[PDB]
C-alpha cells in the first residue's frame, strides 16, 4: 500500500539487477 | 525514441515552467493516466519547481528535482519514463514478453507478435494505440515502454508484424541521462 517502490540499480551496468544477465 | 540519444547531441535546453503550464500539464497527465492522480502530490510536490528538457525532433522531458517523470515529442501523449515506473508499476496496463524477446528489445527491436503470443508471455486485451509497460517473464520490473500497434486481439490472431511499438527500453539514451543537472 505505500510507493515509491525503490528499485536497486546495479553499478556498473545501472539496470534492475535482474537484468545483469544481460550486460556485458 | 531514444536508441541513440544521448546529452550532448540531444538536449538544447531546460526551461523552468511557470504555475499556468503546470496546472495544465497536470490536467493531461490525469486525462491520460487516470489512477495517477492520487500520486501527482508525491510525484510533483507543490515546492519544486518543475521543468522541461527540450530535445531534438521535438521531444519534451519532464522533471522535478532533477528526476526525468515523463516526456512526449510535438504535443502527444505523455509517457512514462522507466525510471517513474519502476516507482510506480500501476500507472500502466502491462504486456508480458517471452523471455527470448528479452535481448532484442533491449537492443532496441520492436515487439513482434511472436514474442506476446509464444509460450511464457502474456498477452492481454489492449485497444491499438494503449502505452503498455512491457514485463518480461521471469523479471519483477518493467523493462520498455510500447504502444500497440495492433489491437491484442489482432496479435492473437494475425500473429505476424509489429504488436507493440518500442518507444523507451532499459539503457536507451533515456534511461543513461539519470537526472538533468
Ligand atoms: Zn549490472
Amino acid at each position: 500500500a505505500d510507493y515509491p517502490l525503490r528499485v536497486l540499480y546495479c553499478g556498473v551496468c545501472s539496470l534492475p539487477t535482474e537484468y545483469c544477465e544481460y550486460m556485458p | 525514441m531514444f536508441k541513440k540519444f544521448d546529452e550532448k547531441e540531444n538536449v538544447s535546453n531546460c526551461i523552468q515552467l511557470k504555475t499556468s503550464v503546470i496546472k495544465g500539464i497536470k490536467n493531461q497527465l490525469i486525462e491520460q493516466f487516470p489512477g495517477i492522480e492520487p500520486w501527482l502530490n508525491q510525484i510533483m510536490p507543490k515546492k519544486d519547481p518543475v521543468k522541461i528538457v527540450r530535445c531534438h525532433e521535438h521531444i519534451e522531458i519532464l522533471t522535478v528535482n532533477g528526476e526525468l517523470l515523463f516526456f512526449r515529442q510535438r504535443e502527444g501523449p505523455f509517457y512514462p519514463t522507466l525510471r517513474l515506473l519502476h516507482k510506480y508499476p500501476f500507472i500502466l496496463p502491462h504486456q508480458q514478453v517471452d523471455k527470448g524477446a528479452i535481448k532484442f528489445v533491449l537492443s532496441g527491436a520492436n515487439i513482434m507478435c511472436p514474442g506476446l503470443t509464444s509460450p511464457g508471455a502474456k498477452l492481454y486485451p489492449a485497444a491499438v494505440d494503449t502505452i503498455v509497460a512491457i514485463m518480461a517473464e521471469g523479471k519483477q520490473h518493467a523493462l520498455c515502454v510500447g504502444v500497440m500497434k495492433m489491437s491484442a486481439e489482432d496479435i492473437e490472431k494475425v500473429n505476424k508484424g509489429i504488436g507493440i511499438e518500442n518507444i523507451h527500453y532499459l539503457n536507451d539514451g533515456l534511461w543513461h541521462m539519470k537526472t538533468y543537472k
